[PDB]
RNA sequence: AGUCCCUCCCGCUCGGGAGGGAGGCACUCUGGGGGGACUGCCGGCGAUAAGCCGGAGGAAGGGGCGGGCGACGGUAGGUCAGUAUGCCCCGAAACCCCCGGGCUACACGCGCGCUACAAUGGGCGGGACAAUGGGUGCCGACCCCGAAAGGGGGAGGUAAUCCCCUAAACCCGCCCUCAGUUCGGAUCGCGGGCUGCAACUCGCCCGCGUGAAGCUGGAAUCCCUAGUACCCGCGCGUCAUCAUCGCGC
């Protein structure tokens, strides 16, 4: 009766994933992963599962709760959490190097955050400024 | 039978000193205490233009005041309640006591 | 017609009016003058091991300091 | 009182409404019911422009 | 069957357009009011205007004569609470033009502020005029 | 199978088709002449838009209940074009939502929790889940991965 | 409209957008070979992690490079085919989902019209549109003159991609053609050395002017 | 999250969901303390010094990234119309109140912006996902009435508890097919509301009607090196009412 929990973060989106023995059902906030839209977000989540292979895919069940951020930020956090759960559950080092060859960020995360704004057209950005005139 | 204690201050050290005094009082007797819980800090931020006139480039000040908080829950016992009523806070700490 | 491939073996330095040109030394890989080493002016970023396609192989750039 | 509303019982009278510097006569007619008095006493003079002076264009500075 | 030109209320209507959009050629009828009258007449707003039969055109004109009596709400007509009769009217074509002209003429007869602004060709609803609303020629210095 | 297992829009379409057999859902008399909010521009183009709005509201109550009028007014608002001024968000009006909720209660699908809002009764939950099961049975014939769920 | 088998499409192998394999694609040009990246990859979206490091754009899949290139307005401060093209609020700036859809539809059209693997046709286009000689400017007596120089492979690739995107952008502007159709037309024409392509004509002009100033 | 009790649903239930209660601090979060990166390791260049260039390991690599803090002086730069202050003036008016006007005028030149000139779209129905802040002269859920703007009652909240608060760009289906148009929405007519002691001069909002210039812009010229620029909305300040602005998200 094993249970494993993992965490993923990506620009204000936080995902908590739980993995256990099962028949191959993956849900994101209660929705089957096959119905996630748009397509560019569905493929972000499915990459580690495809890399792992069908034999490992069909022998587990994963439930992911994710909050904050946007639709692209939420998919990437879920992808990080799922990858970490997969490497911890099976504990095989061939897979861990395979994830790193394909995409390092799957396992070390992404530390980038927004930069705070500054005066002179503060609402647009930290570096964008007002048009300058001389006459 | 349990009392709730709230503390607040602009100085982080005095808050900890008063909380530690309470914790020592509770340990110095047989009484159960819900540990000092840190509540989110209040930030008051005010942004102002610097120059008195309107000539020159516009530059701004960002002034900030921070208020820290703690929360302690302990069961009301007369032997220990008098001791926590006898402790006197520094002038920059607010304390309130209520019965729940 | 299809040019001659050459391979970068050394970087010499920047030049041009705004510093946009680099002088390099290349070794011809094909054609009548295979194996010869000549210097050339290149526009764009370049590193050792790049391969250029020359439309002619008898012009050589003036050496810079 | 420039914000007084014209009422039917005021029809036929002549009222002098302040415009800022003097009182102008207004003769109340039936088709004025429902309007403020100030609408009939203009407070600005009509503009007849002269010749643009120095600094009116870029070249004149 | 199909007619490329159908005449309704004294305006020719393109026969290739959907009825709701064909109707907007009439001055005084926009897209919303047209859909309302199409629904009241019990006609599909997406049908081609060329398939109208004579009785349907007669019915449409009857509705356009007095919309309120045919179930169109009073807050939808373009001249509610008429200044002379007090009723809720909808005007189209020439009647609309002369009604608007009479309203402006009444404002001008009493020498009201808005009447003066209408006469001088200047903005009426309180706009600033130092920068914008320029229509003329640059003057020399 | 539950509502959580199928796409929202497809379920709304099926439910809107199904709601035309229930006698207590009849569009009011002013339905032909109104917009669904101050941020819109033209009237609805479907001659049966009332059933779509009612089905959407029922599914909304199923998922987020208990919920009141004001929050639904937030949900059905949107962005408005304001001529020469920049675009802005606005809420929808209240009559459509209130009348739809009252009709749904009259049909026995929702009930009122005092000071909290409206919630889905067991009958309404069964009503939606039946259609969801049928739609899923249809859908999994072309997406074999849906058979696990 | 679009069948449900396309709205909910699920892959099972690592291949470009889950639909096309790049194993049989080969690059003829010896100079461009180590810069066209063709490693297996499912999703062409790398979240801009390559801009920090020097030469880092070398290891970015070529389809993602094309997607980034078309994600633009098009004619901001220079004229393309005789016009500025300022779209502003109706451009594709920072909308990478729509660009992905445009590229996918263009690939499907290419596969339908020519029967070949679309990546191969794209590679042929960029091979034919990459110039080999460029020019630099000097000033004398208040007059500007041109001097011929050579081009590095990375700059060749960049110029080819930009020109293809600009040609596609110009063909759909205020005309009945759509963006995906224009992109397909431009790629096919460049792959066949047809002068009606914007990119191929630009390459010819650049090389001619460079030759006339050796 | 796992474990337990009850209730309600589906393919009739092996299985799969949703609420509530006990119960726990695991996970997220909040905030006190501590660790971690030093050109420390490796190979080159330079002098064998100061340093520079390139690699490993690493969450992070060479001011790690973004901010606060501006030396002795000058600019007879701005401010006595924020307050402090010398001299000169007015001192029954140049001081103190009240009423009505003006700062909102309009042949014209210029700065900074917003909306557009359409398909890299317009409309109609449906489906998704935030963060910063603020609230007792106030925030107001929830119920009722109205087509809308709004109207009548009103729980809880001095706030990690209650409320503002179910963003838009994005995705799916249908209509329009390169046209001064189902592009654009200036101008004006009629009617309905809110704040205020007062809405004409001179406020903001809603419904029906009306439908201007504009089809990509000469010579010139501005901003920006990474979660940056572009694109998209939101909060606070001002504030009885009013945001095409400022500062932030
Ligand atoms: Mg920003
Ligand atoms: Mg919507
Ligand atoms: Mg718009
Ligand atoms: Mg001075
Ligand atoms: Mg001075
Ligand atoms: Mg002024
Ligand atoms: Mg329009
Ligand atoms: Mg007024
Ligand atoms: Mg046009
Ligand atoms: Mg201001």
């Amino acid at each position: 009766m094993r249970i494993i929990q993992t965490t993923g973060k990506r620009k204000t989106a936080i995902a908590r994933a739980v993995i256990r023995e099962g028949k191959g059902r993956v849900r994101i906030n209660g929705k089957p992963v096959e119905l996630v839209e748009p397509e560019i977000a569905r493929f972000t989540i499915l990459e580690p599962l495809i890399l792992a292979g069908e034999e490992i895919w069909n022998s587990v069940d994963i439930d992911v709760k994710v909050q904050g951020g946007g639709f692209m930020g939420q998919a990437e956090a879920a992808r990080i959490a799922i990858a970490r759960a997969l490497v911890e559950w099976t504990g095989d080092m061939n897979l861990k190097e395979k994830f790193i060859k394909y995409d390092r960020t799957m396992l070390v995360g992404d530390p980038r955050r927004t930069e705070p704004h500054k005066p002179n057209r503060s609402t647009k950005g930290p570096r964008a400024k007002r048009q300058k005139s001389y006459r | 039978q349990k009392a709730r204690i709230k503390l607040a201050s602009t100085n982080v050290r005095s808050l900890e000193e008063v909380a530690n005094q309470i914790k020592q009082i509770a340990e110095r007797t047989g009484v159960r205490m819900s540990g000092p819980i840190p509540l989110p800090t209040k930030r008051i931020r005010i942004v102002t233009r610097k120059s008195p006139d309107g000539e020159g480039s516009a530059t701004f000040d960002r002034w900030e005041l921070r208020i820290h908080k703690r929360l302690i829950d302990i069961e009301a016992d007369e032997r220990a309640m008098r001791q926590i009523m006898r402790i006197r806070v520094p002038e920059d700490v607010t304390i309130e006591i209520e019965l729940i | 017609d299809e040019g001659y491939p050459a391979e970068v073996i050394e970087i010499i330095g920047r030049t041009g009016t705004t510093g946009d040109v680099t002088q390099v030394k290349v070794r011809i890989l094909e054609g009548r003058d295979k194996g010869r080493v000549i210097r050339r002016n290149v526009r764009g970023p370049v590193r050792v091991g790049d391969i250029l396609i020359l439309r002619e192989t008898e012009r050589e750039a003036r050496e810079i300091k | 009182c420039r914000d007084m509303i014209v009422l039917p019982e005021m029809v036929g009278l002549t009222i002098y409404v302040h415009n800022g510097k003097e009182f102008v006569p207004v003769e109340i007619k039936p088709e004025m019911i429902g309007h403020y008095l100030g609408e009939f006493a203009p407070t600005r003079k009509r503009v007849q422009h002269g010749a643009p002076g120095i600094g009116a264009t870029r070249s004149s500075m | 069957d199909f007619r490329h030109i159908v005449r309704v209320a004294g305006v020719d209507l393109d026969g290739n357009k959907q009825l709701r959009w064909a109707l907007t050629a009439i001055k005084g009828v926009g897209i919303n009011f047209a859909t309302m009258v199409c629904r009241v007449a019990g006609l599909d707003p997406f049908m081609k205007a060329g398939y109208l039969t004579d009785e349907q055109v007669k019915k449409i004109e009857e509705i356009l004569q007095d919309p309120v009596a045919h179930g169109i709400p009073r807050w939808a007509v373009n001249r509610p609470k008429d200044y002379e009769t007090g009723r809720d009217l909808h005007l189209i074509t020439a009647k609309l033009d002369m009604a608007i002209r009479e309203d402006i003429m009444r404002l001008r007869r009493i020498r009201a502020y808005r009447g003066i602004r209408h006469e001088l060709g200047l903005p009426v609803r309180g706009q600033r005029t130092r920068s914008n609303f320029r229509r003329g020629q640059t003057v020399g210095v | 199978a539950t509502v959580y297992d199928v796409p929202g829009d497809l379920l709304v379409e099926r439910v809107a088709q199904r709601l035309k057999e229930i006698p207590e859902i009849k569009p009011p008399e002013w339905a032909p002449f109104v917009k669904t909010g101050r941020h819109k521009e033209r009237l609805p183009e479907q001659e049966d838009w009332w059933y779509y709005r009612v089905a959407s509201i029922l599914r909304r109550v199923y998922l987020d209940g208990p919920v009141g009028i004001e929050r639904l007014r937030t949900y059905y608002g949107g962005r408005k074009n304001r001529g020469h001024a920049p675009e802005r968000f606005y809420k929808a009006g209240g009559s459509i939502i209130r009348k739809a909720l009252q009709q749904l209660e009259a049909a026995g699908f929702v009930e009122k929790v005092p000071g909290k809002g409206r919630v889905i009764t067991p009958k309404g939950r069964s009503f939606l889940d039946k259609i969801a099961t049928e739609l899923k049975k249809e859908l999994e014939e072309i997406i074999p991965e849906l058979k696990k769920y | 409209a679009k069948p449900l088998s396309e709205r909910f499409f699920i892959p099972h192998e690592i291949k470009v957008m889950g639909r096309w394999s790049t194993e049989d694609v080969e690059v003829r040009d010896p100079s461009l070979k180590p810069y066209i990246n063709l490693e297996p990859r499912l999703l062409p979206h790398t979240h801009g992690r390559h801009a920090k490091k020097h030469f880092g754009k070398a290891n970015v899949h070529i389809v993602e490079r094309l997607i980034n290139k078309i994600m633009r307005s098009g004619g901001s401060h220079y004229k393309v085919a005789g016009h500025f093209m300022r779209r502003e609020h109706r451009s594709l700036n920072s909308k990478k989902v729509k660009a992905y859809e445009v590229v996918k539809e263009a690939f499907k059209i290419i596969e339908k019209r020519t029967g070949k693997n679309p990546i191969q046709v794209l590679v042929w286009a960029i091979e034919n549109a990459a110039p080999r000689e460029d020019t630099t400017s000097v000033m004398f007596g208040g007059i500007r003159y041109h001097v011929a120089v050579d081009i590095s492979p990375m700059r060749r690739l960049d110029v080819a991609l930009r020109n293809i995107a600009l040609g596609a952008s110009a063909k759909c502007y205020r005309t009945k053609m759509s963006f995906a159709e224009a992109l397909a037309e431009e790629i096919i024409l460049a792959a066949n050395k047809d002068p009606k392509s914007y990119a191929y004509s630009k390459k010819l002009e650049i090389e001619r002017i460079a030759e006339s100033s050796r």
